[PDB]
């Protein structure tokens, strides 16, 4: 499981199982990747050109 | 003086689609009205005439169809007089019509007041609706009754008349071509309840619900895609200029990802809120 | 049409016609009434 | 609840904003110019 | 009904009735035994000499007791098991049409098999393998649940009936008017 | 308003200046046919045109 | 009523036609006229893009430029420089006393024609080309038509003397027009004759003189080894010996079967 | 939809005037005036490229792709080849060569710049055909997704003069722009071998073929944008720009024993 | 079933002859479709009206001309030959013993189904002046078609030069749903059910909805996801300004 081959997880005290899909999420924080990147750079720029 | 031409709706699409057929092919038809000289002009219902093997010319001229139509369309009351023809002809620079030249003088001693109109576009329109018409004026602009009394007349300025080949003289004698069109109280009611801008009616209630919402099968599926596409868009021109500066040499890239995924955006805002909007009440 | 122009059929698709005429130009229209299928033959007007 | 008041957290600055860039172009345009 | 064709004497208006009748004891196709009362037929033959057969199991539906009609019967059609049966899904059928709304205003949609165990004269273990029947033979659509004993269909072939009905499909187009006073008209303050 | 204009283009092709004439019409040879005398425009001198001279005609 | 019908045909409208040169997307083509240049033109109606792709004849539009219809893909005739005929002529009493090479013949052509499972459960490839030799005129022409016969594939005669000139070009537009036509209609075989003339390796297998030669030789193993081969026709050569071919086409993949006609 | 609608044409850009303004020449022959795309001003616009027009109004549309596809001079195009990679065994001492010629430069290729050499931009293929040779390329082309083109040395000829060195110069202008993209050359010894005597008339293109093959090699900087593998069948000696590590860095001779 | 597309020269013609003929509400306009009816979509290319004469007090008095169609029949294979008689229209909104007797009269000239339109001459509510009704028999029983509006390419551009979103949708959406209001209870005092059985089959289709209650907010999820691409639209705009700002403050300078 650690290993990323079998999904899912077990139960150790009822002895049970559980199910475990194998996408944890979607692409949606990778779209403010591209925007703190840019408000960390253009904006530097944006007062130092008008000052 | 000359004739202010005031076709209406119905003559317009009439006098068009007869014409439509073929680039090469050349068809004519029939136009009746009842008028005045003096300005005023109009034409009441339209027909097509039959080809010969002169095509375009004053022989294809049937009088014996053209009496059994002006008996067949007595029934209705638009049975009028002869105001003049309409052709369908490539178009040229001058001399639309490759065949017509004199026709319209023996069409003046018929009636005086009896035009030839010649399509250009053939379903080339752009939405301008350029139509040419002919007069023959015989001899005259000289001492005589002062015809560019009316609406955008006395042209010619330079090269730069219409197509521009025209200058003064247009096509002969200088006839002053004049047209315009005008919508009375019932064609404004129908025209806008059939064609304005594109028809979505009679959908009404489903309009804008099947046409996104109940079209959702394929249309923004995958939105968590369909917000990765805007993302690529974006970071591609956000990109190019980070520094406010020349450096790629561009100027509405920053602009260039905003406008398309503006409209994007407002469309997917739009159709989401109106999903549970339209309260079907479905209850339990 | 009195002035006939000269045409060479190329290949007379069971009832359509293939002819290029003098022009350097080939059309694709299907067959008429007036013409029969051995009527069309090249070196014929 | 909290999305819908970041909406409108993002339009706060936008109209403090705009209005600012016309503010000082009049006495801009004002003066000649070589 | 048809006045020009079909011309037949009075006591063949009542052999075709019973062709009519015998004609509804094997299937539960086209509306019940109820449809036919509608038009002129019932009305038009005599009530007495097994020409009633048609009008007493409209009452037996509500009723839900296969005695009191087979002592009114013969043994001819009475040994047929498929009478017995497909009387049955007629039974639940009222019940099935009480899904949209009945009695419920709220338009809540459950089944409990203690209901229709009493109208349709079957025991509780035998309503799974009732309603599964039903969907082979494209009786009903929809799916069941054997755990929380819950069945929802989407459809079977609504009734003619009115009354009580017709009063009830009015109010809820009203809350389909209700949100034009309610929602509606803020959209049109916007 | 630009695009108005532009809309309906008639087309230039491209040709070179060749010799002029007193008539004030200038030679200007053209490659997919051949040399053909024009009118001058208002803002284009008809002397300064000298030969091989690299000029738009519509 | 029939002279009436003939007058309303007077009035339709018939249009260009036109070969599509590249597939630019799904609702345009780029296709070439046969009335100019290159056009880049629409769909109109009832257009399959399944049996509609690059190189697909169509029916051009003069007026809105677009695909009125569809037809197959034909350039150069191929009913005439090219022999084709409905299964096959010679039957099986004309090429009597081959029996024992004509099973073996079967098998490799007929039975993956027919029923390709059965070199599926052996493993082995189906051979494409089939090499026929043997002396001039002699089972040159019998067991070039009996194959058609017994199989029932239509009989596809392309002789090698048609391809190789000493007039500029003539070389690949031969070859890819009858890898279409075969492509269209399955069940057919291609013959070729005369292979003598456009072979032999030179020596480094360049060209001197050789400018149709060399280009009939390597287009050749390019349609068999290529991206689309002829899974429902298989390609025949006659020749006198197979000495006078090229090694390249000798190799495995290409050339897998030599039948010598005693 | 008045710019491009249903109606296109071909046409070639040739020199900009203004913007949304320049001078093309279409296929009839006879050169206009066009309207520049608002999209395309300088960075974007090509000097020289095929591109689309209107078939009236004579409009830019798109620029269209350096399209090699003509009736003279074909040089085949495998897409998407079906051959398993490493599907014939025996390759162990080819297959360790292929990895670091092909595989390393088109995926691994910033390795290289660690090393401070530019890599590998082919690589030379020595014994028989039909042994790791020809369905072999086919399959590494799946591993690296590149674009296979097959240009072969019997291939592009005929008795016309001048399409020859025309049709390789088109060739890699389109692998140029497309980075993936990969030339295969089997029998490169018709290509390699030169004139040692007078053909007179019809046979010009013995020399020419190599003039454009040798100057995207030789003529430009050491840089990759296509693979381009040579396949020698037998030659005793041709190296005209063949042998020696100018551009082509290994040489792959099949073990006959 | 199958479907019917008029063009809107063929309606905008029709309504013009009712007033050229000066018809008043005694009486009613009756005329012919022409087009072709060969396909499942049923399209009129041409129309022509008739001088159809009528008493309103009177359901057995109707006055219908054949000879002017036999005629005009001929007249239209001079004009266009694939044009063909596919049935006829006629006006107001009555359907009486003079429209359905004459349904068999131009069914003589008419290979398939005549197509039966009633036009609306005052245009009284929503959309579609003129519903298409199809006649089968099981008495007339006139069932309805799906009527849409499409013309040519040049058809639609032409009428675009005669005349040169969220909010929309509801407001016509709240009009379908009070019309359904009034269509019950006027239903209801005609008959003190077959429309009925189909009313309740279609009002059917939170046991198996508790799991789709959260598909409503994970759409509402998405709109703040897109949101946050909306306001990157004017955080560019932020920028923008500020692009000229730092220009519009050496304007001064060099001043």
């Amino acid at each position: 499981i650690l290993d990323k081959i079998f999904y899912g997880v077990l139960d150790q005290g009822n002895g049970w199982l559980y199910v475990y899909e194998t996408p944890n999420q979607d692409a949606t924080y990778d779209s403010a990747l591209e925007l703190v990147g840019q408000l960390n750079k253009v904006v530097d720029q944006l007062f130092e050109k008008a000052s | 003086t000359k004739e202010t031409v005031y076709i209406s709706s119905i003559a317009l699409l009439k006098m068009l689609k007869h014409g439509r057929a073929g680039v090469p092919m050349e068809v004519m038809g029939l136009m009746l009205g009842e008028f005045v000289d003096d300005y005023t002009v109009n034409v009441v219902d339209v027909f097509a005439m039959p080809q010969s093997g002169t095509g375009v010319s004053v022989e294809a001229v049937d009088d014996v169809f053209q009496a059994k139509m002006m008996d067949m369309l007595k029934q209705t009351g638009r049975d009028q007089m002869v105001v003049g023809w309409y052709h369908s002809h490539p178009g040229f620079g001058c001399w639309l019509s490759s065949v017509d030249v004199n026709t319209q003088k023996s069409f003046e001693q018929l009636n005086s007041r009896a035009v030839a109109v010649v399509v250009d576009p053939i379903q080339s329109v752009k939405g301008k609706v350029v139509i040419d018409a002919f007069r023959l004026i015989d001899t005259g602009a000289l001492i005589n009754n002062l015809e560019p009394r009316q609406t955008t007349s006395n042209t010619g300025l330079l090269n730069k008349a219409n197509i521009q080949a025209l200058i003064h003289g247009l096509n002969r004698h200088y006839y002053s071509l004049n047209i315009d069109y005008h919508k009375t109280a019932k064609e404004t009611k129908m025209l806008m309840n059939l064609h304005k801008e594109q028809w979505q009616s009679g959908l009404k209630m489903y309009d804008y619900e099947e046409k996104e919402e109940s079209n959702l099968a394929a249309t923004k599926s995958m939105v968590k895609i369909a917000e990765q596409y805007s993302k690529r868009i974006e970071e591609e021109k956000e990109l190019t200029e980070e520094e406010l500066k020349t450096r790629y040499v561009g100027r509405q890239d920053p602009k260039k990802h905003l406008s398309e995924t503006a409209d994007e955006t407002l469309e997917n805002n739009i159709v989401s809120v109106l999903t549970a909007g339209v309260n079907s009440v479905a209850i339990k | 049409q009195l002035p006939y122009l000269v045409a060479n059929v190329v290949e007379v698709v069971g009832k359509a016609a293939v002819v290029k005429t003098s022009s350097r130009q080939t059309v694709f229209l299907p067959m008429v009434g007036l013409v029969d299928p051995d009527k069309l033959k090249p070196n014929d007007l | 609840q909290v999305f819908d008041e970041r909406i409108k957290f993002a339009n706060q600055l936008h109209d403090e904003y705009l209005v600012s860039m016309r503010y000082p172009e009049d006495k801009k345009t004002q003066q000649n110019e070589k | 009904t048809l006045e020009p064709s079909t011309s037949i004497t009075l006591a063949e208006r009542q052999q075709l009735a019973y062709d009519l009748s015998i004609s509804a004891l094997l299937g539960d196709k086209i509306y019940n035994f109820g449809e036919l009362l509608h038009h002129p037929i019932m009305e038009t033959i005599v009530n007495d000499s097994n020409y009633d057969w048609l009008f007493q199991l409209l009452n037996a539906l509500t009723v839900g007791d296969f005695d009191k009609f087979d002592s009114l019967i013969k043994v001819q059609i009475s040994k047929i098991p498929i009478l017995a049966q497909h009387e049955s899904f007629l039974r639940q059928k009222i019940c099935l049409m009480t899904l949209i709304e009945t009695v419920f205003v709220k338009n809540i949609r459950m089944l409990s098999f203690e209901d229709i165990s009493k109208a349709t004269h079957l025991p509780k273990d035998n309503v799974e393998h009732l309603v599964m029947r039903a969907i082979s033979l494209g009786l009903l659509k929809g799916s069941i649940d054997q755990v929380n004993e819950l069945v929802t269909i989407s459809w079977v072939q609504p009734r003619i009936i009115s009354g009580d009905q017709i009063t009830k499909m009015k109010d809820r187009l009203v809350e389909w008017n209700d949100q034009v006073e309610k929602l509606g008209k803020k959209m049109e303050a916007r | 308003k630009d695009e108005l204009r532009l809309l309906q283009e008639p087309g230039s092709y491209v040709g070179e200046v060749i010799k002029i004439v007193s008539d004030k019409k200038v030679l200007v040879k053209v490659q997919p046919e051949g040399k053909y005398i024009v009118d001058v425009a208002k803002d284009i001198n008809v002397k300064d045109l000298k030969a091989s001279q690299r000029v738009c005609l519509r | 009523d029939k002279t009436e019908n003939d007058i309303k045909a007077l009035q339709s409208i018939g249009q260009l036609i036109g070969e599509v040169m590249k597939e630019l997307s799904e609702e345009k083509y780029i296709v070439k006229a046969s009335s100019g240049p290159r056009y880049i033109v629409g769909v109109r109606n009832s257009v399959d893009r399944s049996k509609l792709k690059k190189g697909v004849r169509v029916t051009l539009d003069i007026t809105t430029l677009t695909i009125m219809r569809i037809l197959p893909r034909e350039t150069d005739p191929l009913v005439y420089n090219m022999t084709s005929f409905e299964q096959g002529e010679i039957t099986f009493d004309g090429i009597g006393g081959l029996t024992e090479q004509i099973r073996e013949l079967r098998e490799v052509i007929e039975l993956p024609l027919k029923n390709p499972e059965i070199f599926q459960r052996v493993g082995i490839k189906p051979p494409k080309g089939v090499l026929l030799y043997g002396p001039p005129g002699t089972g040159k022409t019998l067991l070039a038509k009996a194959v058609a016969a017994t199989i029932g594939a239509n009989f596809i005669f392309s002789p090698a003397s048609g391809i190789v000139d000493k007039y500029i070009g003539e070389s690949a537009r031969i070859i890819r027009e009858m890898f279409a036509y075969a492509k269209e209609h399955e069940p057919c075989i291609i013959f070729m004759d005369e292979v003598d003339a456009i072979g032999g390796r030179r020596f480094s297998e360049g060209t001197s003189a050789d400018r149709e030669i060399q280009r009939t030789l390597m287009e050749l193993l390019t349609q068999m080894d290529g991206f689309d081969n002829l899974g429902q026709t298989k390609i025949i050569m006659a020749t006198n010996r197979p000495d006078t071919l090229d090694p390249a086409l000798l190799r495995p993949g290409r050339l897998d079967r030599k039948v010598e006609i005693p | 939809k008045r710019i491009q609608s249903v109606p296109l044409v071909i046409g070639q850009f040739l020199e900009p005037i203004d913007q949304n303004t320049g001078i093309v020449s279409s296929t009839t022959g006879m050169s206009y005036v066009v309207r520049i795309l608002s999209t395309l001003d300088r960075e974007l616009l090509k000097p020289s490229m095929s591109v689309a027009l209107h078939r009236h109004s004579n409009a830019l549309v798109d620029i269209l792709p350096p399209d090699s596809d003509s009736s003279i001079s074909v040089m085949g195009e495998n897409e998407k080849p079906d051959v398993t990679y490493a599907d014939v065994g025996g390759l162990d001492m080819q297959k360790q060569e292929i990895r670091e010629a092909v595989e390393l430069p088109l995926v691994q290729a910033d390795l290289y710049e660690q090393i401070g050499i530019d890599p590998p931009r082919g690589v030379l293929l020595y014994g028989p055909p039909g042994t790791g040779k020809t369905m072999l390329v086919k399959a590494v082309a799946n591993s690296t997704k590149a674009a296979f083109i097959r240009v072969n040395g019997s291939e592009f000829v005929h008795k016309y003069l001048g399409e020859g060195p025309r049709m390789v110069r088109d060739v890699f202008r389109l692998a140029r722009e497309n980075a993936p993209s990969i030339i295969f050359i089997d029998e490169v010894d018709s290509i390699a071998t030169k004139r040692f005597d007078a053909q007179t008339g019809s046979d010009r293109e013995v020399q020419r073929i190599l003039i454009e093959l040798l100057t995207q090699m030789d003529g430009f900087d050491q840089s990759t944008n296509v693979k381009v593998i040579m396949a020698t069948n037998r030659a005793d000696t041709l190296d005209p720009a063949l042998l020696r590590p100018g551009r082509l860095d290994r040489k792959i001779e099949f073990p006959s024993l | 079933h199958e479907k019917v597309t008029i063009a809107p020269l063929v309606l905008l013609s029709a309504l013009d002859h009712y007033e050229r003929t000066q018809t008043k509400e005694n009486k009613r306009c009756v005329g012919v479709i022409l087009g072709d009816a060969n396909s499942s979509t049923i399209r009129v290319t041409n129309s022509f009206a008739l001088p159809f004469e009528e008493d309103e007090k009177n359901s057995d008095v109707w006055f219908l001309d054949h000879n002017y169609i036999e005629n005009m029949n001929e007249m239209c294979k001079k004009i266009n030959a694939k044009e063909k008689l596919i049935g006829w229209y006629h006006s107001g909104p009555k359907l009486r013993a003079s429209d359905l007797k004459i349904n068999e009269l131009f069914k003589k000239y008419t290979q398939n189904n005549p197509l039966l339109l009633i036009v609306d001459v005052k245009q009284q509510g929503v959309g579609l002046p003129t519903d298409a009704y199809v006649a089968i028999e099981q008495e007339k029983t006139f069932l309805h078609l799906p009527c849409t509006i499409e013309a040519e390419e040049a058809e639609e551009i032409g009428v675009e030069h005669l005349l040169r979103i969220r909010l929309t949708n509801q407001l016509k959406s709240l009009k379908g749903l009070q019309s359904k209001l009034k269509d019950v209870v006027e239903y209801l005092d005609k008959v003190i059910h077959t429309i009925l059985g189909k009313l309740q089959d279609v009002f059917n289709l939170n046991n198996l909805q508790k799991a789709l209650t959260v598909k409503t907010n994970d759409e509402l999820m998405v709109i703040y996801i897109s949101n946050l691409v909306r306001s990157i639209i004017a955080f560019d705009d932020l920028i923008e300004n500020k692009i000229q700002n730092k220009k519009i403050q050496e304007q001064r300078v060099k001043d």
